[PDB]
RNA sequence: GGGGAAACUCACGAGCGCAAGACAGAGAAGGGAUUGACAGAUUGAGAGCUCUUUCUUGAUUCUUUGGGUGGUGGUGCAUGGCCGUUCUUAGUUGGUGGAGUGAUUUGUCUGGUUAAUUCCGUUAACGAACGAGACCUUAACCUGCUAACUAGUCUGCUUGUAAAUAACAGGUUGUACUUCUUAGAGGGACUAUUGUGCAAUAAGCCAAUGGAAGUUUAAGGCAAUAACAGGUCUGUGAUGCCCCUAGACGUGCUCGGCCGCACGCGCGUUACAAUGACUGGCGCAAAAAGUAUUUCCUGUCCUGGGAAGGUACGGGUAAUCUUAUUAAUACCAGUCGUGUUAGGGAUAGUUCUUUGGAAUUGUGGAUCUUGAACGAGGAAUUUCUAGUAAGUGCAAGUCAUCAGCUUGCGUUGAUUAU
């Protein structure tokens, strides 16, 4: 048994798609027998923030615009073979969505 | 397997954690760990007692309870280490003695003060682009 | 300030209107079935249309 | 091993900032037919981008003039012939549900001569006819003279203010040269709630207030008497 | 005016050079249109820039007559876009019906009630649209779920001081656990329960109790109809018109300037000191940031009195590394002892060090001196009800270097109102 311990990263602009990802790959690779998965660790969300003058042209009071881009990361371990992931990740994952992996015994 | 005789309470106070482990022994009071006797403000000491004295020296003397502070400041870290050892004396009794015990405690700190089982609700209100502070603003010339 | 915005109202009056065999002095119970009867988006929301429903409904133990 | 390694921040600003480098290329060019936006999916493998229009037939071009023109042009600035960057043209079922597109029409009715009032009727009018829950359409500019002066047309409903603002309305505005100076242009319809999974409507959460309150059904059933002869 | 200007930026001033004058009509041109250039001579300048000089180069062009580019140049009262204000007040409309010849009105009201055209209710109105709400983010609760070698606890081991055991630190390990931490699902408040005021029934108002949480829980985001000929054409390859056009308001270069001083205003910084200053001791914090090779954060170590150096050993393109810590106020000890003393630190003088081609019209930082006004501030006048004022430091923007500004963060933490 040529066991091979798969890191799954899932770094997304916004919530409603990566929690898709993280939520539907668990969902099939504990359905599959040659399976060991660590679950979902949900990384510490980190947030960009820009602060700016709203008006171009400094006249007005004081305004200012709050903006955010906030970035979830999402980490899942795997126990399995090279091909059983590839067989996991045959999903139809959103736009934006990046997804790393790590193979090590 | 395993099973410790043991009890984690928490205290907390703007920021500032008490982690509380409770086992039984022989009166050990542990706060980062050092002995009471040491904490920063040898005024604020007094607070963390009000709790052992407010019970008897009895409850105390039969436990050894090691608590792990690193709030915020020095007077909310002491509240913290007040309201762990509070919240263990009575979540001790809870699980370990008889259920009627530990609400003997309860109302007798509950009683005195609430800031020992409670949590104190409030932390810090985020500033405004209005003004140089919270709720303070750049002066307005009139005239 | 505690009033009710008009939706608020209407909603407590037409699931009381509806329901009114169903609905009990319970607050708790009543927000269950309010939830389970309708389309109330806020959660939040939905709370102050059966507290004030149940407030309703210890009105109508009056008649008035 | 791709290449360098970059602050999940740092390589996701310059995501976003290459998106909307995108869209200001795609717009300002695809300028005919109605351009809506772009799902890029990106690989280090290849580079999806999908251009969503009212008139994907305008997008892929003559003999496949602009659908190169475009694939090419990228290829210019972050090439890679190896068709990696490959363009896509979506069809944008419903015409007038499509704020971008409609103030394309728009667009085009005014610089045609058709007057403002006649104009905004007809986009107005074939916008709720697509659909729409609510149309309103501005117009401010030198409205046939001397001082600037600001045009108002609404139908139907409307969201003005609240969260779901930016969810139920679609709002583009353009500007339009005249040899007299320039024209504002801002349409915002307001999409219909669906709460279809399998639809390409509009919204899919209900407005906050909407409160209905589903009356109660019929029913009729049987008994499991003990019988008694 | 993201306005913290050494150059640059930059528009302003002195001086100098580049054309990136396309595209067209006509004239010119291989028997040359035209670039380049030693060398002296000129310059601020190895700018052929210019003159003397003569050789390269190949029609990329010259020449006029049109005609463009580009322009932080002019009109914000020609304009888009955006933003400020009225105002975040709570208002604003239209269909049908009612009244008026009409502008107009009723609808949106007499009375209650509410933060609110928010409700009760009234009712010549009835039905409706946008606004406050609703909503969205963050904060406060969950010993119950979901999990965790980029969190932490525990359990069996083992190690150091110790006499051991205790105690305290350290290393491990377990498909162990989640209280602490993370973050995802879902809970939870709705004004709930109780009695007065209201009371017409009411909407609601009060007080008490339970509560993590009752001022719509707190703080914000969003923000209606009109409008201010508010502000920006110097943010915009958004533009109308008008300006400039090669000794140009194009563009670049060198050097100045925007910080110039008799003064008049407006934010602020530090302080007048014993509820203090100085010396020493003391594991308490939060939130932010961080690289293509050395170029970013920088830990360990070495050298300097010191700022700062070195490159000796290293991690990180990040809950893994700078760090779970390097804040400061506070606390204990000591010196000074009312003394414009030094509290205060402006001004100034050598030295040293870092950023940068360059700092001289002090970039910043270190050292020793120098040591001013100031003794709590007139007429006036600004914000401000709770983890709020205040004090106290830390970040982030700008940024090579520069904060006394800004945008955030936490610690210490109250008087008076309601
Ligand atoms: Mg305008
Ligand atoms: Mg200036
Ligand atoms: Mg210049
Ligand atoms: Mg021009
Ligand atoms: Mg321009
Ligand atoms: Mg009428
Ligand atoms: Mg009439
Ligand atoms: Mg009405
Ligand atoms: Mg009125
Ligand atoms: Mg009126
Ligand atoms: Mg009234
Ligand atoms: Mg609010
Ligand atoms: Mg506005
Ligand atoms: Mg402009
Ligand atoms: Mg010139
Ligand atoms: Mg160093
Ligand atoms: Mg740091
Ligand atoms: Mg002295
Ligand atoms: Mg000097
Ligand atoms: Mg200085
Ligand atoms: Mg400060
Ligand atoms: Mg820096
Ligand atoms: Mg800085």
């Amino acid at each position: 048994v040529k066991k091979v311990r798969v890191r799954i990263t899932l770094t997304c602009k916004n919530l409603k798609s990566v929690e898709k990802a993280t939520s539907e790959i668990v969902s099939r690779a504990k359905k599959t027998e040659q399976v060991e998965v660590k679950g979902p660790v949900r990384m510490p969300t980190k947030t960009l923030v820009i602060t700016v003058r709203k008006s171009p042209c400094g006249e007005g009071s004081k305004t200012w615009d709050r903006f955010e881009m906030r970035i979830y990361k999402r980490i899942i371990d795997l126990t399995c073979n090279v091909p059983d992931v590839k067989t996991i990740t045959n999903f139809r994952i959103d736009p934006g969505v990046e997804i790393e992996l790590t193979m090590t015994a | 397997q395993q099973k410790p005789q043991l009890v984690q309470t928490f205290g907390r106070k703007k920021n500032a954690v008490a982690v509380a482990s409770v086992r039984p022994g022989k009166g050990l009071l542990k706060v980062n760990g050092s002995p009471i006797d040491m904490i920063n403000p040898q005024i604020l000491q007094a607070k963390i007692y009000e709790p052992i004295l407010l019970l008897g020296q009895q409850k105390f003397a039969n436990l050894d309870i090691r608590i792990r502070v690193r709030g915020s400041g020095y007077t909310s870290q002491v509240y913290a280490i007040r309201q762990a050892l509070s919240k263990g004396i009575v979540a001790y009794h809870a699980k370990y003695v008889d259920e009627n015990s530990k609400r003997e405690i309860k109302e007798q700190l509950m009683q005195y003060d609430r800031s020992l089982l409670v949590a104190d609700p409030r932390r810090m209100e985020p500033k405004k682009c209005g003004g140089r502070g919270a709720r303070s603003k750049m002066q307005k010339a009139y005239r | 300030g505690r009033v009710r915005t008009k939706t608020v109202k209407r909603a407590a009056k037409s699931l009381i209107e509806h329901y009114y065999s169903k609905l009990t002095n319970d607050f708790h119970f009543n927000k269950k079935i309010l939830s389970e009867v309708a389309q109330v988006p806020s959660k939040r929301l939905r709370n102050k249309i059966a507290g004030f429903a149940t407030h309703l409904m210890k009105r109508i133990q009056k008649g008035p | 091993k791709t290449t360098r390694a970059i602050n999940k921040k740092k390589k996701f600003v310059a995501d976003g900032v290459f998106n909307a480098e995108l869209h200001s290329f795609f717009s300002k060019s695809l300028q005919d037919a109605g351009y809506a936006g772009i799902e890029v999916r990106r690989t280090p493998t290849k580079t999806e981008i999908r251009i969503k229009a009212t008139k994907p037939q305008q997008v892929i071009g003559v003999e496949g003039k602009k659908h190169k023109e475009l694939t090419q042009f990228l290829q210019k600035r972050f090439g890679y012939s190896d068709d990696q960057i490959q363009i896509w043209a979506e069809p944008i079922k419903f015409k007038g549900l499509c704020a971008s597109a409609q103030v394309e029409a728009m667009n085009y009715k005014l610089l045609k001569d058709v007057p403002v009032r006649l104009a905004a009727n007809y986009i107005i009018k074939s916008v709720i006819q697509d659909g729409a829950k609510g149309c309103e359409i501005i117009i401010s500019g030198k409205l046939k003279q001397q001082r600037a002066k600001t045009m108002k047309f609404k139908q139907g409903y409307m969201i003005c203010t609240g969260q779901p603002k930016n969810d139920y309305i679609d709002v583009a505005v353009r500007h339009v040269f005249f040899k007299q100076g320039i024209m504002g242009v801002k349409v915002k319809i307001m999409l219909p709630y669906e709460p279809n999974p399998a639809k390409k409507f509009g919204v899919k959460t209900p407005i906050p207030d909407n409160v209905i309150i589903h009356p109660p059904k019929q029913i009729t059933d049987d008994k499991e008497i003990r019988t008694a002869v």
